[PDB]
């Protein structure tokens, strides 16, 4: 399960 | 979007781009003062920005509005992703033209098999990184539940569903979630998640919209 924020889920 | 075209400046008027300093998530607006996101794109301070081709240079169509509300679905889970919905209020109101406009909700679930537009500015690689300015486009069909499930065992709830292709190559990424999968004029669908992008036998999962539409009215309605 990885989410397809920018630029990434777990960078923030 | 990887492997997907270039749509066209404003062909798809009810994208929208959530920006703090910086494009992170999509949206879809749905009336001249909500959009519709993914919960997981949920943070203070978003500048909407409405009318956007080429989100990294001003070309004169841009309504630039702050959100004044987030109401991210009450039984969100992040980890899960069930319920990955979210619904924005716009400070003031959108100038509703040509190059930006609504999309309408569904009445219906959509089926197996419909194509569906799927569109963003994220990621166009599968491997190391390449992003675009300008919005990307994307035909893909919905997949039945039994390969959506078997894709991803014990991950698929209600409230999701798969579309893309099984051998790889065409997909969502990072930097399209929350944006809009479109089937036939309704928003059927937001970018959610994925294990990676355009990988064989791991299609794009989506928010399944339908499921919302009473929320998304009444929470309209009270706000
Ligand atoms: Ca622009």
């Amino acid at each position: 399960i990885s989410t397809r924020k920018y630029p990434s889920d777990w960078e923030e | 979007i990887v492997g997907g075209y270039t749509c066209g400046a404003n062909t798809v008027p009810y994208q929208v781009s959530l920006n703090s300093g910086y494009h992170f998530c999509g949206g879809s607006l749905i009336n001249s003062q909500w959009v519709v996101s993914a919960a997981h794109c949920y943070k203070s301070g978003i500048q909407v920005r409405l009318g956007e081709d080429n989100i990294n240079v001003v070309e004169g169509n841009e309504q630039f509005i702050s959100a004044s509300k987030s109401i991210v679905h009450p039984s969100y889970n992040s980890n899960t992703l069930n319920n990955d919905i979210m619904l924005i209020k716009l400070k003031s109101a959108a100038s509703l033209n040509s190059r930006v406009a609504s999309i309408s909700l569904p009445t219906s679930c959509a089926s197996a098999g419909t194509q569906c537009l799927i569109s963003g500015w994220g990621n166009t690689k599968s491997s190391g990184t390449s992003y675009p300015d300008v919005l990307k486009c994307l035909k893909a069909p919905i997949l039945s539940d039994s390969s959506c499930k078997s894709a991803y065992p014990g991950q698929i709830t209600s409230n999701m569903f798969c579309a893309g292709y099984l051998e790889g190559g065409k997909d969502s990424c990072q930097g399209d979630s929350g944006g809009p999968v479109v089937c036939s004029g309704k928003l059927q669908g937001i970018v959610s998640w994925g294990s990676g992008c355009a990988q064989k036998n791991k299609p794009g999962v989506y928010t399944k919209v339908c499921n919302y539409v009473s929320w998304i009215k009444q929470t309209i309605a009270s706000n």
